[PDB]
């Protein structure tokens, strides 16, 4: 007996068998081919594409919290912070302790806004060869015309560098872990994978807060609707979009007062910092396990209403932060309606997302912070909004409560697979419907397909037209658990309140 | 789990490969008919034998 | 500045490009596939075929060199030899000096079909997983079943072990070269190409010569046919042979006498051995560059003609060594006529070989040795053999000089490319026939395709049926020279003189 194997008799042979190539860039559509070459008679049945996607962005908006009366977390937190911020200021004050958090509100959307514009210019400079998707998804998922950024390069940075010089100059608390939390999403770029050919997560703010004080009914915070994706937005629309937000603020004497206070309560220290950005500013994607785990447990609550918005049977619910003090006591006052798409219809997939949501996790060992970072981006319907008229074509929810965001949108952006092989825009929210035609089937097959490619994507709940049913959770679970309203809205309420948080005068 | 190939009766077309690809590669079938030449000759070999001791 | 190449900033993108399998095995039909999907609408206009050759096969027929009277190489051989043997065998002896030397031929004869059994033995070892004609095709072309050969392997180890054992109780001189150079020959496998997916070079002895004492007109060597490729003859028919050979000789008292005579002047120390034969015996294929550069320069003559050949117009014309002793006074005598092949009609291809051959070498020096070897398979004919009758449809030729064996034929294997992929048995001279048919000239191209695969391949002269016209050289010619019938023929007798040749008694 010899007793030696045949692949160690022959190791040339399997080296030579096995020599194929791998490691295929990503941004490119490939295509492989026919085994049976007679199969092209066949013209749709052999389906010979293959498409990767590469950015998924999160469309969000910043939120205090669902503030009902006076007793809630946002109106502690102004009461504490104005506490703060008035025995550190012996002198006399004009402001009240929701003007001041209605400041830091809006300052908020300002770190957001420097941020975001910030992130359009540290992308532009990412190139890899093995994902061709670098650097135009991520700026076309921005909603910017990739191609202004290139051409006017020292325009954009001095116009960036201009927003940290002038945001940069109202105070705002660092001790507030809500800023550090807002700046941790709007400036990273995220893989599902520690790989290189891995995919992108992105946040992007869907709309801002404008301040717009008002008479003498208090103050106001209102939407400023940013840049979709898909929208070639130039260097001039992000100056109006600054110009609309910094209107009421810049040489504003209230603003300076209560900037000063912040400023001598809260040491130089101990105030915010934004960055600056140069030609050598560029940010590396990183693996971070913490915003995938909420990427994954992520709910979007759809559309911002606005004024301009045609809600038939819904008037007046616009999201608008409000501090009448005359209402409420002089609370500030923030309780958005929920399942809004843009249209006046019905959109029957928000019937889906009123079951009770699963939280998965990976590994069998969870710990505290963990899990109640992975419930940061969720947001479950608690009852029906009440139609206030005769008929209503939208439905509206209503929740339970929320965190210091909520998610609106999702923005996955892919190849197309016919020629030229452009970029793809799809937006959805967790809930997709089907309607009943051809074209909706493989589509949404597609769509499918193209969203298991990321590792830790929301969780989806589809819906058929003609089967009148709505599928349940389509994402693959690891170790799950059923939440229920209660045990998020005891979660929320927590992180509302921690995240607004400063210390004691001692 | 296996890639799945889903055909769509209403829409006379199929999707192709239903799965979460990692690195991967396009394989045609001289390249896989190599391969298998070269585990049944592997699987049926035996090293009992005085066949190059 | 960097100056550092693309190259070597991304080398895992070049190595991961460039990852392609090589080394692919031959003896299997390989498919290349389409590059534009829908050409199979041109049936035949893509041709996606891979087929490649494994064995060129070159059928050959031992000579004593064109014999016309006494004062021929091998009369002078005889002399030479029988001078030796006679001043070293003191006693009375009966036989004359040609009959010495007919005996010395049919003993070349035996030895070559003892190495002809043994090298059909040692084949059947071959195996390599990169090469799959090891080894039916190498058996195909020697004319044998191999199913028989590995079903009955005892059975063939005795009876080339016993044609051994009888074939080597007669005694032969190995001061002669000329039982060393068939010996070299055949049983021996060559490849074109140092390489391990090499093509092999065999020869086949086309027949042999079987002796054929008969009344007191002397002796007359009569052809013996061996098996032609793709004959799956058995183990009975090649013991049939044999024992057609060496009916004659085999407990005879002449060549008991002879073979006493050659083993007293030549000792036992100067007489060949023939190899013994084991389950172990197996032999390897070699690079020969010598064995290369005359199988370049090989013209085919055609086939033998028999007894059974009818010849219209050519009666008596059959390849028979005479030794008549009332005819040219008792000299051993062969001329054949060539340009027959097999058949009863004229065959035009022969026409193209009536221009001077092309000696083509490698390299840029060559040795008067390297010169003198690679031109022992080549055979220019200098006139036309005189038609005797009214009509004559072949045409047949007379050389100038011929070596120790002259080509009959070439015989390829190669794998058909329509299933079930089974070897193809191609037999051609060095010219080549097209007739007007559309199943000819992709044939035709095939066959050319095939035989340059091999390296130092014979010239081929092409000839269409249509154009009525010929082609020169099919070859790439390296260092070239043109010769003519009377420099071959010197050194056909320079050859001829040297293979045959005997030291002195002192």
């Amino acid at each position: 007996r010899n007793d030696v194997a045949w692949y160690a008799r022959y190791p040339h042979i399997l080296e030579e068998a096995t020599r194929l190539p791998f490691a295929y860039p990503i941004g490119q559509y490939y295509d492989t081919g026919y085994s049976v070459a007679s199969a092209t008679e066949w013209s749709k049945y052999v389906d010979t594409s293959l498409t990767i996607p590469g950015v998924m962005c999160v469309n969000f908006t910043p939120t205090p919290g669902e503030s009902y009366n006076k007793n809630s977390p946002i109106n502690i937190a102004a009461q504490n912070v104005y506490t703060y911020v008035r025995h550190m200021n012996s002198g006399h004050a004009n402001y009240e302790q929701a003007d001041l958090m209605m400041y830091l509100l809006a300052m908020d959307s300002l770190y957001i806004f420097h941020s975001y514009v910030r992130k359009i210019l540290a992308i532009s400079k990412l190139y890899t060869p093995v994902n061709k998707y670098f650097p135009r998804a991520l700026l076309v998922a921005l909603g910017v015309d990739p191609e202004d950024v290139f051409a006017n390069q020292a325009q954009w940075e001095y116009f960036v560098n201009m927003v940290a010089y002038r945001a940069g100059a109202f105070a705002a608390p660092a001790s507030m872990t809500y800023y550090e939390r807002h700046a941790w999403m709007s400036n990273g770029l995220y893989v599902d994978q520690d790989v290189t050919r891995a995919q992108i997560y992105m946040f992007k703010p869907t709309m801002l807060w404008k301040y717009e004080n008002l008479g003498t009914t208090g103050t106001k915070l209102v939407p400023l609707m940013m840049p979709k994706a898909g929208d070639n937005r130039k260097l001039v629309d992000f100056q109006v979009l600054f110009n609309n937000l910094v209107s009421t603020m810049l040489g504003d004497e209230d603003f300076g007062i209560m900037s000063g206070d912040v400023f001598k309560a809260f040491g130089a220290d101990g105030l915010v910092k934004l960055l600056a950005v140069d030609s050598t500013t560029m940010t590396l994607p990183t693996y971070d396990p913490l915003i995938l785990a909420q990427i994954h447990s992520a709910r979007a609550v759809g559309a911002p209403i606005l004024e301009t918005s045609t809600l038939t049977g819904f008037p007046g619910r616009q999201w608008q932060i409000t501090q009448n003090p005359d209402v409420n006591n002089g609370a500030i006052i923030f309780h958005p309606s929920f399942g809004y798409d843009g249209q006046d219809h019905e959109e029957l997939s928000f019937r889906a997302m009123c079951s009770n949501m699963i939280l998965n996790l990976p590994g069998e060992a969870h710990s505290a912070e963990m899990i109640i970072e992975a419930t940061r981006l969720a947001t479950m319907f608690q009852v029906k909004a009440v139609p206030a008229g005769d008929t209503s074509k939208p439905v509206l929810y209503l929740p339970n409560g929320f965190g210091t965001e909520v998610v609106n949108d999702y923005t996955m952006i892919s190849v197309d697979k016919a020629t030229p092989h452009d970029l793809t825009i799809h937006t959805f929210f967790n809930n997709i419907l089907v309607p009943n035609a051809k074209e909706n089937y493989v589509a949404n097959l597609e769509l499918l397909n193209n969203i298991i490619q990321f590792d830790w994507a929301p969780q989806l709940y589809l819906t058929y037209g003609i089967a009148q049913e709505s599928f349940g959770p389509f994402a693959q679970l690891n170790d799950w658990t059923i939440l229920t309203g209660e045990t998020l809205a005891r979660m929320h309420e927590v992180c509302v309140t921690s995240m607004f948080d400063v210390p004691q005068m001692g | 789990a296996p890639q799945l190939y889903l055909t769509y009766g209403i829409a006379q077309e199929s999707f192709g490969p239903f799965a979460q690809l990692n690195d991967w590669t396009i394989l045609t079938g001289e390249t896989l008919a190599r391969m298998h030449e070269v585990c049944v000759t592997s699987m049926f070999d035996v090293p009992q034998m005085g066949f190059n001791k």
